RNA sequence: UGCGAAAGCAGUUGAAGACAAGUGCUUGUCGUUCGUUAUAAAUGGCCUCG
């Protein structure tokens, strides 16, 4: 059965994402709504929806902290100079009457490199000297620029530059030891 | 919106009704069917067009900790 | 309140706080919050301290 | 007939020692980071961060 | 953190009438005697001038229909309540009834009398009956069906009757005002032809209007008086007018802060607004080139732009008008949670406000003295800098070339009472701060010589003002 | 419980023992910028008297504005009276009238007394 | 600093110790004390979300 059959979308499905562990599917688009469905293969009912006024969704994704498994979070972005984060931890996803939403809109002096948050990806970075592991939000810049932010605090951690126009990027993990 | 009932339990004078909220989360309610009228519709508050209120903002989006400015 | 980015010597600002900043701290495993103490030096008769816990993500008062 | 009793609170407490700087704040955030403990001159208030209210 | 505060820089009833800004003066061939508004949308108004009646479109404000069949001068253009039918009077005494917006066809023609028929009005509650007034001094009541004899012939005026009015809520009552100075009330239910009672105006009556069911306002001579029929006496009278009042109109329940307004022409070029609630006291007035013979305002239910029309004996018609990606539009009707955080941008700041916010003290002062800068606005930026404690700071890096713009304004601002004190503070600093540069710069020296003469002149005025102040105390 | 802080009023609920509001009741350099160095010598307007009518729907505030130092007009204090009103549901007072230099120029309003309920239904006040 | 009104009316701004610089002597300072009611100046200005 189709995932969107129970509650149809009013635009193109710009991004799709399965939850890392739970049986959920997240949809987004220019409708500006984050519809989450419980994919069982036979009914596929809608768990929740969140309309973001004036925030078209070009890409959305679940995120689960690699250390604190209890931490769940959704990041969504569009052709805007801000990014939205939706904390699903504890009972925020279903029981809560309200959604805990944060807006990332500060680049800490690097506004010129970044025009839009629309193209982003989320990865895990292990701070080796302390051995702590945290999430990072990667962005695409105007001139080969990749801006890397802290997933929770939003601080600008580092930036990477390539020659020519950046077209796409991806993340690879190389284990070193235990 | 009507919420279908998929199971129910009735012991002596109380009746337990079960329904599914969100996708598969079961919710329950206990009622004394003896006193209930012939045709009775239980009413439940489900999220629908809920304006999202952040505890750190007021209605107009001004931060709570911030002080009110002076306007003539 | 100024966050100096020491890599590039840049700085991010949070202006128009309620009082002058006596103390600053980054309070969390990942620096989720900033805890500040404000003074409100207008009142010379008494020292009017205020504790402000800000969300590092969007710099909004999490608890005043 | 009449009787006197304290009702409201007072100023938040600080480590008012001249030499120590940067350790003036004594309030602490719980390990679960769901509430903030602040000592006052006459009491200790535990505020829930999520709801921004004095739970205890 | 809090948003940065913004720099802080008549009656409501007057402010409403000030919205009739757009003015058009049209020239007609002869004096415009009568002006009427169609009760129905689009509420086109008709003007009687010379031998023709012209209907003007409300939106276009131009002539759309012309009724030129009349051989001699025309004396009325009143519409019927439905607005389909308009009647007009003629000096020959013929009363002609035309269909509105169909000038060619003459639905009904009646010869009221051999003398001129100056007033012809449709009876407001009853469509069939039409009233006509003539210099014969008989105000005949005609019916559209019966065109050979009047239904009733009211008589008893010993002078010209030029004012007919129908009282709302009293369709049997009819009001007539003659140049005898007597306003006569008649009842059509009775035999008629004899007044119920007469009201003495002491001056020829130019127009009688029934503002409300119980109050009638009669404007004649140099004053207008409001009469209550239950008391049968004038409650109130206003004689602010200079020339003899000619025409008067009333509108109620319109969107103004005042529910009702009463406009009265003067024949002095004045038409002034009166509100019935406040004892018929003056709130507004307009002045025209010549005497006003007719005034009208758009009905309450104009449904669009309101109009104020004034008629002048020169034929000039004055009109004042009060003008009145396929998912982008989803809006989240079907969704569980709608989250809104968009905050509208603050109102655009001027150059001086931006400079103050950015701590550009010297540049903010420069923006104060620029060509085409409001005097009030120049005063705020000067006051703001003083309040911020930045007066010497704004004046440190300056020479004679960039000091003259400040002194030029000070030369003019010293006269103003509001800016006299401010000018004293800034001038005190620049003298205390540029004493040496003053000696070596000739142009600065003359900027003070005229300033000393002007500040001396203000001292004389203030001393003089104290003297008139002293004697004024003696009188009281 | 209303505390007239310097240039601002702190609304504090002693039943809950929590502050409910902080409002700026005067003009001046209050939160436009952080004063530093000689700017710190400036004195913002001081709210001297603050009172409520018996009905409680109106707030009367009396303020003194201090001129900056080192000017000719460095000694002419400006006394201001302001009338604020607020509906019970909302929390922010809206200024309704402002009287500059009441009683004359440089004459303080030493006392204020809201009127009793008998006269004008508690919508009057005396200033002395 | 005291009183008073906001105008004003009276009255203060001393001694020791230590350090630095210049040449025992001179000057200046004090996260030093006792006693009396008792210019500034390290190029250094306030965020983003249309």
């Amino acid at each position: 059965k189709d995932a969107n059959a129970s509650h149809p979308s009013h635009s193109a499905i710009q991004s799709l994402s399965f939850h890392p562990s739970k049986p959920l599917l997240l949809t987004g688009g220019y409708d500006k709504t984050l519809r989450i469905y419980h994919i069982d293969g036979k009914t596929n009912h809608l768990v929740t929806s969140l309309h973001l006024v004036g925030s078209p969704i070009q890409t959305c994704t679940f995120y689960t902290s690699l250390s604190n498994q209890n931490q769940q979070n959704i990041f969504t972005a569009g052709r805007r100079r801000y990014m939205h984060s939706w904390d699903l931890s504890l009972e925020n996803l279903t029981h809560s009457q309200t959604a805990k939403i944060e807006k990332f809109s500060r680049l800490y002096g690097h506004e010129s490199t970044q025009r839009s948050f629309e193209n982003f990806k989320v990865a895990h970075l292990q701070n080796s000297q302390t051995n702590s592991v945290h999430g990072i939000v990667l962005l695409q810049g105007n001139n080969g620029w990749i801006n890397i932010l802290h997933s929770t605090s939003g601080l600008w951690l580092m930036g990477c530059k390539i020659e020519g126009v950046i077209t796409d990027f991806c993340i690879d993990y190389q284990p070193i030891s235990r | 919106r009507k919420v279908p009932i998929y199971n129910a339990f009735i012991n002596k004078d109380l009746l337990n009704v079960s329904w599914l909220q969100n996708a598969t989360m079961p919710y329950f309610k206990n009622l004394q069917w003896r006193e209930i009228p012939n045709e009775y519709t239980v009413e439940i508050s489900l999220n629908w067009n809920n304006k999202n209120k952040s505890a750190d903002r007021d209605l107009h989006g001004k931060d709570l900790a911030s002080a009110t400015n002076y306007v003539e | 309140m100024s966050l100096w980015q020491l890599e590039t010597n840049s700085q991010q600002f949070l202006p128009r706080l309620n009082g002058i900043i006596i103390d600053c701290q980054v309070l969390g495993p990942q620096g989720n919050y900033y805890s500040l103490i404000l003074q409100m030096t207008e009142n010379n008769s008494n020292s009017d301290y205020q504790f402000l816990l800000l969300n590092a993500s969007d710099l909004t008062s999490k608890l005043s | 007939q009449y009787k006197l009793s304290v009702v409201s609170g007072g100023k938040p407490a600080l480590n008012n020692l001249s030499s120590v700087t940067g350790n003036k704040n004594i309030a602490r955030l719980s390990q679960d980071q769901r509430n903030y403990i602040i000592p006052f001159n006459n009491q200790i208030k535990v505020y829930s961060v999520e709801t921004r209210q004095c739970v205890k | 953190s809090t948003a940065r505060p913004r720099i802080i820089t008549t009656t409501p009833e007057q402010r409403y009438w000030r919205q009739y800004t757009s003015a058009q003066l049209v020239k007609e061939h002869n004096s415009v005697t009568h002006i009427s508004f169609n009760p129905q949308h689009p509420h086109d108004f008709a003007v009687t001038s010379s031998t023709r009646v012209q209907i003007f479109s409300s939106r276009t404000r131009q002539v759309i229909k012309t009724f030129s069949r009349f051989k001699d001068v025309v004396y009325s253009a009143s519409f019927r309540s439905d607005g389909k039918l308009l009647c007009a009077g003629d000096a020959t005494g013929l009363v002609s009834v035309y269909d509105s917006y169909n000038p060619r066809t003459i639905l009904l023609s009646i010869n009221a009398s051999t003398h001129p028929t100056h007033v012809t009005k449709f009876h407001t509650q009853d469509n069939k009956i039409l009233a006509t007034a003539s210099d014969d001094r008989v105000t005949r009541l005609w019916d559209i069906s019966n065109a050979y004899e009047p239904q009733l012939e009211l008589t008893g005026a010993t002078d010209y009757v030029r004012t007919l009015s129908f009282i709302p809520a009293a369709p049997h009552l009819v009001a007539t005002g003659s140049y005898d100075g007597l306003i006569r009330l008649y009842d059509t239910r009775s035999s008629g032809s004899t007044p119920i009672y007469s009201l003495n105006h002491d001056q020829p009556v130019e127009n009688v209007i029934a503002v409300s069911p119980t109050q009638i306002v009669s404007c004649g001579g140099n004053n207008f008086k409001v009469w209550d029929l239950t008391s049968n006496k004038k409650l109130y009278e206003r004689g602010n007018f200079n020339k003899a009042v000619t025409c008067l109109d009333y509108v109620e329940n319109f969107d103004s802060p005042m529910q009702s307004a009463l406009i009265a022409s003067s024949l002095d070029g004045h038409v002034k607004v009166f509100d019935p609630l406040d004892n018929f006291q003056v709130k507004f007035g307009w002045k025209f080139s010549g005497p006003v013979l007719s005034c009208a305002v758009s009905p309450s239910t104009a449904q669009g732009n309101r109009h104020l029309v004034a008629g002048l004996s020169s034929g000039l018609l004055a009109i004042r008008t009060k003008k009145k990606m396929r998912g982008s539009e989803y809006q989240g009707d079907q969704e569980h949670i709608i989250h809104n955080d968009k905050v509208r941008s603050q109102r655009r700041m001027r150059a001086f406000e931006r400079n103050i916010n950015q701590f550009k003290w010297s540049e903010a002062l420069d923006n104060a003295f620029v060509p085409g800068m409001a005097k009030e606005l120049t005063l705020t930026v000067l006051q703001e800098l003083r309040k911020r404690g930045k007066v010497r700071v704004a004046l440190y890096g300056r020479d004679e070339s960039t000091l003259e713009p400040l002194l030029n304004w000070c030369l003019k601002g010293i006269e103003d009472v509001r800016s006299a004190s401010i000018v004293a503070d800034w001038v005190a600093v620049v003298l205390e701060l540029y004493g040496n540069t003053l000696e070596s710069s000739p142009v600065l020296q003359e900027l003070m010589i005229d300033l000393k003469t002007k500040v001396r002149h203000e001292i004389h005025k203030s001393k003089e003002a104290q003297r008139i102040e002293g004697m004024l105390q003696l009188l009281t | 419980l209303y505390f007239p802080h310097i240039s601002a009023v702190q609304i504090f609920d002693f039943y809950k023992n929590e502050q409910v509001n902080y409002q700026y009741l005067t003009s001046g350099v209050n939160n436009s910028m952080g004063k530093v160095r000689f700017e710190l010598n400036l004195q913002d307007p001081i709210i001297t008297d603050l009172k409520f009518t018996k009905d409680g729907q109106w707030m009367i505030t009396y303020e003194i504005e201090y001129p900056p130092n080192d000017l000719l007009s460095s000694k002419d204090l400006t006394h201001i009276l302001k009338f604020w009103t607020k509906n019970d549901n909302e929390t922010n007072w809206n200024l309704k009238t402002k009287v500059i230099n009441p009683h004359g120029i440089s004459v303080p309003i030493t006392k204020i007394l809201p009127s009793p309920r008998s006269v004008n239904n508690s919508q009057g006040c005396l200033t002395a």
